[PDB]
């Protein structure tokens, strides 16, 4: 119901955008040896890269929603980013589950 | 051994009629597999609107090249060449070929359609086929691009803008190319910003530190070819831990640039099909 | 009995042959199968490429004996070498880019336009596996850093670039050696070409203009047994000349490796 | 059933299929049985050796 | 207590044994005769038996269904420790010397690290094969 | 997973403000964080 | 003999692609070679059940809805090996000695078992590949309950 | 050339003596002679054992040895196979380093891990079987960078100063694994590598363009970043920049410099031998395209 919670994370230009975000992390020295679970939630890249797969795959399932007995002749099969999303299911939505 | 692909997207006959023209192509595959999605095909999975050149080849370097062979219903029958055997590879088309040319792979840089570019889109997805270019054209275009990363830092000089105007036109047998500018929107690419520091850092550290190491080898004698070199080292003219870390800061910049330098050949031209629609080549790599 | 496929084929050919038409002015001595083909990058549009025999490189080579050069000077006076000295001699200490090895001949047709087969890989040999043609290195050009014969010696074609005189006169070095590690082959090249490694510094001491480049270039060509090594004799157009033969020489054309 | 019988692979090696039955006759059965157990081919009859 | 609040996200790699279900005749498959590749002889003559099998979905609908079920054993340690930003960002240091050394005295960090190839390489190569370091993972605090 | 620590609690004994948090591990021992 | 000790080596447990209860999902068809079958498409003829109770409602369709589907080929390949130095006993057909006979039947069993350890053992990868494609056919249940 | 190699034993095998060799099937085995029937005394790296206790000399002598994959333990013989160029065969892990798909691999001399498993796995009257490591390429070359920085660092220093950096240099770290490296220190082969190294550093310092060497200072006022702050400290010793030069000269001034960039990095460079494809789940076997 609230429009926002933390200015220091949700807002553009916050410390998280200059920390865990990759676009400003490149200004700093950093290593891939230490994975950051929250780094995906501050990227301008990985978030849109996952959301675009979600909004397209959802419509791809809706194209397959009706049975072939009533829909147009077409194959019915898993959409891409379907079984593959299982590892990141809490984070494919970036909903941060649990 | 044959590698297969699958097209979950529906294939219009107009697109498969372009796909049948690709009897062979140097299609990259990130990971050798018995079966693979079309999303793994091409360099398009690595596409970036930011980094541009260099990262395209530093990720292309590990790609497993594979020729196309035949096409079936919503699936590709890719075939991995054996080393040393001849194969009728298709050209990517920018450059006409002649007998005996060396060949190597480069990231795409379109300037309109190339001579062999039938566009094929399957819903937002696109296939960017890697370049197959003669080796001297690759080393020269790499020199022009690293030079573009040097001069682009100060565009404003008219002598520099005329300089970029002069170096932009590479030429070949009836070729008429125009080098793309990596530095779109004035700001330097992060790849150009890193690749230029990879050389300019050594350009300073080697100039400062070359004396101390030639010094101990100067008093020692053999053919003494090294002792004379310090006299020209002087033409352009003290901490322990700084001497330690500084050499570790040297090779770390030297080494990734070696991928920008060395370029293993992948094919060699022999007999040429008329109008360069195809060419047999010896696979390598 | 039935479907006797073995009867159908007469012989397989692992060699990767290619047919290259050649001008009649270069066919001399090249008619012998054992000779390298080397495309030249002419700067003229017509033609941008021009094949040349390895013997054609010796008219300008420094290390080859001058008495042999007096013989080669009388040989190639035709449309080929008169243009070759017009072009490759003009090149400023640049040959590895201008040149491109293309294996050795299998057969040479005659006529005004001498087309010739030339393998780019594998053994070169007469058809039906009869006569075994052999590679022919020019006499003085051949050398070995180790006088002892090895169990199995790969051959390499170094192109030295001197910087002493104002007009460079690069040398050419065919050589066989059992070495197979380029990291050590450059190391044995370090102390042997001390005058050449000094020459690369010797241009910077005088002429900052025009960049100095390689002291040599190394690329794989093929392997040969020490018993396969020979130093025999050859005749063409009456102008006799001894040559360093190599018998069962498989062809393996590696890429050029520039270095200082 | 089986995707392919073990007999079908034999011609690809060039070994005759009847040749194994020739081994079955040459063995004399009395030796073939005890070695068939020693090699583990018949687990129901198996005994430690 | 300062004025701070510190949430800590924690990745956990649960292992899963998924359920599976399918229809009756469902898909149909067709198996090739086992062609064998007779590789060149070399005493120990390896051979490559080969086959190709096609599949088609005879069912008009989604005859098969699949869902997450049961955890056999978590591989994640489920431990908790703060991210080592001094190691995550080795190059950063206070511009003052004695201040930065006094900070290292409390952080437990030794001395600032020398340049690493992963820094210069990831400076041009944005990470996604780098997604699976297969190292231990831990809490990552957020102000 | 994600968990708060140190939050102030919006509305005569007075409340004691949090300064530490406790969790659980695979061992089921009480995890510490501060 | 100073001492004795036992030895053993079991045959691998048998499994068949058809004996498995997963095979009920399969409809396997043996075939000579996937060569002439170039087309990936496969036609089907779907009949449609009808309810004639409507007095004013005739079905627009004759209930002969053709439905095209697409094939997916998959390689089935494994490394395999045998000892030619042991194969020569098969090549030379010895008969002269009882210990030579034990050496012969040893060579026969060791080579027949060498093929048996890969032949029907490939069906472990046939059931595996069949799961690889049947898992591709299966949507996640969370999609289906909303579907 | 020969497609295979054979060997002969002296001391007889037992159950474990043949079982440890069957454990080594499909693993790298260097040979120095390539005769059709090599003696076991010539087998392995142990023939280069050195009482001086070197390491780099073992590497340079290793540079010329042919590699041959193991296969088929018929008994009382190794039965080596000679790899073919451009193809693939399975290869067991040997060096205590984790492998990943698609990485380049190279041969490096062994060194003790620290705890030292000390598993010789084979021994006779004195002869042993020392199999060289197969290691990922960045690890294979970084140790050469450590030995080379160790060589340049040795000059004109007190013994405590000589060993001060060594506490960090000889304790290399990679993928959680750590390694202590005994070193020759001065074994001539490091010195001759140092001569071509400093000779390359001289020309790389001298072939640099007047603007290319200045490029960091031209970027210094242009931008502000911590990597540049780390860049800034090295170059300085204790703001103006110039610009001239016709455009054409750079195509030459840069081109020859590329050859020195190879010649300088060639000594830390090592020839590739393996390119992993199908990594085994158990982290043991690994098929690899391309061989020696």
């Amino acid at each position: 119901f609230a429009a926002t919670h933390n200015p220091w994370a949700s807002q553009a230009g916050c410390l998280s955008d200059v920390l865990y975000n990759t676009r400003h992390r490149e200004r700093l020295g950093y290593n891939s040896k230490f994975y950051s679970p929250c780094a995906q939630y501050f990227n301008t890249e990985e978030i849109i890269a996952a959301n675009k797969t979600l909004f397209k795959t959802i419509d791809e399932y809706l194209l397959r929603a009706k049975d072939c007995i009533r829909g147009d002749t077409d194959t019915q099969y898993v959409c891409v980013e379907g079984t593959e999303q299982l590892i990141e299911n809490p984070c494919r939505l970036t909903q941060e589950a649990l | 051994a044959n590698i297969f692909c699958t097209f979950d997207h529906k294939l219009s006959i107009a697109d498969v009629g372009k796909l049948t023209k690709l009897v062979a192509a140097v299609v990259p595959i990130p990971q050798r597999l018995h079966l693979i999605k079309h999303y793994q095909l091409g360099l398009h999975q690595f596409v970036d609107h930011t980094r541009g050149y260099v990262r395209l080849r530093g990720l292309l370097r590990n790609m497993t090249l594979t020729l196309m062979r035949r096409v079936e219903g919503n699936q590709i029958l890719l075939h991995v060449p054996t080393h040393g055997l001849l194969y009728t590879v298709l050209n990517t088309g920018p450059v006409t070929w002649e007998k005996g040319d060396a060949l190597c792979v480069l990231p795409p840089l379109f300037h309109g359609p190339l001579a062999r570019e039938n566009l094929l889109t399957l819903g937002q997805w696109e296939l960017v086929l890697p370049w197959i270019v003669p080796m001297p054209l690759a080393l020269e275009i790499n020199q022009r691009l690293l030079i573009m990363g040097l001069f682009s830092l100060d565009r404003s000089y008219e002598e520099v803008k005329a300089a970029v105007q002069q170096l932009q036109t590479i030429t070949f047998r009836d070729a008429t190319f125009t080098i793309p500018d990596p530095v779109i929107d004035q700001h330097l690419l992060i790849d150009m910003k890193t690749a230029c520091l990879s050389m300019s850092m050594v350009a300073n550290l080697a100039s400062e530190l070359t004396m101390t190491y030639v010094r101990k080898l100067a008093l020692e004698d053999s053919s003494m070819l090294l002792v004379k070199c310090q006299e020209l080292l002087m033409r352009l003219d003290v901490s322990p831990d700084d001497e330690i870390a500084r050499l570790s800061a040297l090779f770390v910049m030297l080494r990734q640039l070696d991928d920008l330098i060395r370029e293993q050949v992948v094919f060699t031209v022999c007999d040429v099909s008329p109008d360069n629609k195809s060419a047999t080549c010896i696979f390598k790599g | 009995n039935t479907i006797s496929v073995r009867y159908l084929y007469h012989a397989d050919h692992q060699a990767l042959t290619a047919r290259f038409f050649v001008p009649e002015g270069l066919v001399e001595f090249e008619a012998q199968p054992g000779a390298l083909l080397i495309r030249m990058e002419t700067g003229c549009d017509s033609p941008r490429h021009l094949y040349i025999s390895l013997y054609l490189l010796g008219i300008r080579a420094s290390n080859v004996s001058a008495s042999t050069r007096c013989l080669l000077e009388s040989v190639y006076t035709a449309s080929a070498a008169r243009a070759a000295l017009q072009w490759l001699d003009l090149g400023p200490h640049l040959l590895h880019r201008r040149l491109e090895t293309l294996g050795c001949v299998k057969t040479v047709s005659l006529g005004i336009t001498s087309l010739l087969t030339c393998v780019m890989r594998g053994y070169l040999y007469n058809t039906l596996k009869t006569e075994v043609f052999a590679l022919m290195i020019p006499k003085d050009m051949y050398l070995t850093w180790e006088e002892t014969r090895g169990r199995l010696q790969y051959v390499y074609l170094i192109i030295v670039y001197d910087y002493d005189g104002p007009e460079t006169r690069p040398g050419i070095y065919v050589l066989t050696s059992s070495i197979a590690h380029w990291q050590t082959l450059v190391d044995v090249a370090r102390g042997k070409f001390a005058r050449e490694r000094c020459s690369f510094v010797n241009r910077r001491i005088t002429r900052p203009r025009q960049i100095p480049l390689c002291t040599g270039v190394i690329q794989k060509l093929g392997w040969c047994l020490a018993d396969d090594i020979h130093t025999s004799f050859l005749v063409h157009k009456e102008l006799k000349l001894s040559v360093v033969r190599l018998d069962n020489f498989s062809v393996e054309l590696g890429d050029f490796r520039e270095f200082v | 059933m089986e995707n392919w019988s073990a007999l079908e692979l034999l011609p690809k090696v060039g070994i005759p299929t009847d040749f194994l039955t020739h081994v079955k006759t040459s063995a004399g059965e009395e030796m073939f049985e005890a070695l068939r157990i020693y090699y583990g081919d018949d687990p129901e009859r198996y005994n430690i050796h | 207590h300062p004025g701070f609040a510190l949430t800590a996200v924690r990745t956990d790699t649960f292992e899963v044994d998924m359920l599976l279900y399918s229809g009756k005749s469902c898909t149909s498959v067709i198996i090739n005769n086992p062609i064998v590749t007779k590789e060149e002889r070399d005493i120990s003559t390896t051979y490559h038996v080969t086959q190709n099998i096609n599949t088609v979905d005879m069912g008009l609908g989604y005859t098969s269904n699949t869902c997450v079920a049961y955890v056999n054993r978590v591989r994640t340690d489920m431990g908790v420790r703060v991210q080592d930003l001094f190691r995550v960002f080795p190059m950063n240091v206070y511009r003052h010397d004695e201040v930065d050394r006094w900070i290292r005295h409390a952080a437990g960090v030794e001395r600032p690290q020398l340049l690493d190839t992963e820094t210069i390489s990831m400076l041009t190569f944005g990470s996604m094969a780098a997604a699976t370091v297969h190292g231990q993972k831990a809490a990552c605090e957020l102000i | 997973f994600f968990f708060p620590v140190g939050l102030y609690l919006p509305e005569t004994v007075r409340n004691a403000l949090p300064t530490t948090a406790y969790l659980l591990n695979r061992d089921r021992a009480v995890q510490k964080i501060d | 003999f100073e001492a004795i000790f036992g030895t053993f080596c079991n045959r691998l447990e048998w499994v068949y692609f058809l004996t498995s209860g997963l095979a009920a999902a399969a409809h396997a068809i043996k075939f000579h070679d996937l060569n002439k079958l170039t087309t990936g498409k496969m036609l089907f003829h779907v009949q449609v059940p009808r309810v004639a109770s409507g007095a004013g409602l005739p079905t627009s369709r004759q209930t002969t809805i053709m439905v095209t589907k697409y094939s997916e080929k998959s390689p089935i390949t494994i490394p395999f090996e045998l000892s030619a130095a042991c194969l020569t006993y098969l090549r030379e057909t010895f008969e002269g000695t009882i210990l030579d006979k034990i050496l012969n039947v040893e060579a026969m069993h060791t080579v027949l078992r060498a093929l048996k350890n890969t032949a029907d053992a490939m069906e472990r990868g046939l059931i595996h590949s069949f799961l690889q494609t049947l898992l591709r056919k299966a949507p996640p249940y969370f999609v289906v309950q909303t579907l």
